[PDB]
């Protein structure tokens, strides 16, 4: 399911993300030794923390953002958030005729793009994979031929089976509303609502 | 379904043969996690993991570097709660001239 | 020794041991059965690669 | 004490950040003692294949 | 028993709602699993919270305010309140001669109006049984016809026995005061009640 | 690796400290006598630690510098910086043919130039060894001719080997972030990344 | 050496079933303590401590119990300082433990 922004619905120009946060969560358990060498040891997985933002909203925004909210609850579903600031096409094509060699359980993704593929990613984009719902942040990418090398923040989540498809555009976090417990909005006397936020966290 | 050996005829250095590939469609039950294949000169079954669900859709899991002679093979599916299926077996003999394909269609 | 097999073997095991002073433990899977004893090559530990 | 393979020390030293992993193998039971069966655990991000296992 | 607003006492503008802060409150056994997925469990009963914010009131109108609720602390009934945002008369007619067959439960209801109910219920606006207490929300509407398909956010408490008539419009919250313990109000050398304030809170 | 800056990647001049802060860490096992006079034993190394804060960042050149702290956060290894204000080339040369005799510990050190080096490094300035990636600070500086007499405020680490090389230009600091565990980026309205910091630490 | 595997096709061991036996010549190299065996799907590897005597007759362990199918032996041996062995592989095919009459009708 998608949450609300005016690429889907412009009508309503107040459900635009006043302000995003971005979060890197990844919880590490960090040592300081007396002999100055800080040490790190990494166990629990990483996922995308994003906060959105709301102006005033009037009845009809609030009451469309609400009734999809209120859907999400209901159906149990996973919230999809698009951020427009990484929505830049460069690499254009058919993602079906590349192949990614199994066994790949790294941080790292080789791939042969045999061609099909126009175009060259740029580091600290954003990339998928078509079978698994975490999301990846390009931050290095050498191209020898047709085979690339792009390299991954976050380890990888799933070791490549082989059929496994890149995704570079239309990519959205497959979120999971938190802070719902106490979910609320207060209605003022000028008709407009007011202290709407949503707590996101990227439930894979 | 359809275990089938493809073999690659690439001619590969001596030292080191890749071995062509195998592949078998997915098993028609859903809530199958992976599929553990036994292999003749390794004790471990080489594994692949099932995460999506395509039906009708192949999937592969090759060798490389195996010794050239007999070889045996016996891939069994494995459910979600733990249960394993039939084997499914599969005997070819390993040779580079010998390294041809099915008939097809 | 007379190991009186009615007892439990934890208890034959921890007579004998202390007959000797000796003491077995299992880290890493491998059984130890060591004694306290003077060594010529022991760890060097330094306090600073200690913590604080 | 236990010793542990040379490359086993070169990496400890020479890397700061470890990511360790537990990789439990836990029994399961069973009514009649001719079938065993295993359920693997472990608390790493990803699951962990080791032995095909 | 009823709270006082200038529907029921016109006479008193004081009262009524400055702001109405309406949250939603579902305790919920939520885990942060190692590998990035986010388990919630649902056990605990959800409830609306209601937070109502009073102008400046003068000291009769006060008089009247504290007179009932100190009635509702004496009787110990329930306090029923009426939000007027959501008092769009948007379905006419009579729904006693509206049918909801017996044996439905979870969020989905289906109830047949036999050609009588003028007007559809757009979705964010509220429902409620006439046996049971509770307030629930529609978040999607379909109609084929004389039935109508509604879906509501939180799962019907109690499953419909076939006698259950539908509420669309005057609907109240059987309510509790969260103040009471400590409720305090202040006169100004102005002569002005100021700053009063209620947190309600839905019971049952 | 290199931290990203305007020297490196000049086409992106929104990179570049807007403030930082060059904190001293020394641990010590300071006491209070009841007589009146102060005890503190130095047991723990000390270390410096490097507070950046970096002005209004555009999309892409936070694109740049996340891409590389993410690269930073895969490979695991050190990150290098280089504070511009003691970036004063004051010491022209080529410093391979100064030697520093073997066998000296503590704060003093003494290299002979071989008349070489053209410059005096004044009080305050860096100095670093060309094998351990320690910064030093140099407090005072006595030269009789070709030979120089350089004190450092923390003692030498190890004891030089006479092969260490002076390097008292294009001076690194061997740091570790701090902030990796929750890195938020808030984008605005107006399209910059603002209050962009990092809290380094140098390690070893 | 001689790490083969003979069927049986009778048998018990106290009333339960038995699948044929595997065998092995000692290895050359003096101090060996004892000869441990790896079977493919087991945690446990079947252990069998030498004896003053194998240096002339080789030993013998019997596997019993195991479903009909492909199993992976690898056999390889430890010295008292720890050194062992390559690793010796016999993959084949086992029998069923008690051949069961087919079904009469």
């Amino acid at each position: 399911m998608r949450l609300p922004d005016p690429y889907t619905n412009p009508e309503y120009p107040g459900l635009g993300f006043e302000s995003v946060n971005l979060v890197d969560n990844d919880p590490m358990i960090r040592d300081e030794l007396p002999n100055g060498k800080v040490k790190e040891v990494k166990i629990s997985a990483q996922y995308w923390g994003i906060n959105i933002s709301y102006p005033e909203l009037f009845p009809d925004e609030y009451a469309f953002l609400d009734s999809r909210l209120l859907e999400y609850k209901r159906t149990g579903d996973y919230l999809d958030v698009l951020l427009p600031q990484y929505e830049a096409f460069r690499v254009r094509g058919d993602t079906k005729s590349v192949t990614i060699p199994a066994g790949q359980k790294g941080s790292q993704i080789i791939l042969n793009t045999n061609g099909t593929l126009t175009g060259q990613p740029k580091a600290g984009d954003l990339f998928k994979l078509s079978t698994h719902p975490k999301v990846y942040k390009i931050t290095n990418f050498s191209s020898s031929g047709n085979v690339w090398n792009i390299s991954l923040y976050p380890d990888l989540f799933i070791t490549t089976t082989g059929s496994e498809k890149p995704v570079f555009n239309g990519i959205l976090f497959r979120t999971k509303l938190m802070n719902g417990d106490s979910f609320g909005s207060t209605l003022n006397n000028n008709g407009t609502y007011s202290g709407i936020s949503l707590s996101l966290r990227e439930s894979l | 379904r359809d275990f089938k050996y493809t073999p690659t005829p690439g001619g590969v250095v001596g030292a080191i043969g890749k071995n062509g590939e195998l592949s078998w469609l997915p098993s028609l039950t859903n809530n199958v996690v992976y599929y553990s294949i036994a292999h003749s000169g390794h004790v471990n079954p080489y594994i692949v993991q099932q995460l999506e669900n395509n039906p009708n859709e192949r999937m592969i899991q090759e060798i490389i570097g195996e010794p050239a002679g007999l070889a045996i093979f016996e891939l069994r599916a494995v459910d979600i709660n733990g249960r394993r299926s039939s084997p499914v077996t599969l005997s070819v003999d390993l040779n580079s001239a010998k390294n041809l394909s099915v008939v097809s269609n | 020794t007379i190991l009186d097999t009615s007892e439990s073997v934890f208890k034959n095991v921890q007579g004998i041991l202390e007959s000797f002073g000796g003491a077995i433990n299992n880290l890493s899977g491998e059984y130890r059965i060591t004694v306290e004893k003077y060594s010529t090559n022991p760890l060097r530990i330094n306090f600073l690669d200690t913590y604080g | 004490m236990k010793k542990i393979l040379d490359s086993a020390k070169n990496y400890l030293n020479t890397h700061d950040k470890l990511k360790t992993a537990c990789l439990i193998a836990l029994e399961l039971p069973s009514s009649s003692g001719s079938a065993a069966t295993y359920i693997y655990l472990t608390d790493y991000f990803r699951d962990v294949t080791y032995n095909g296992i």
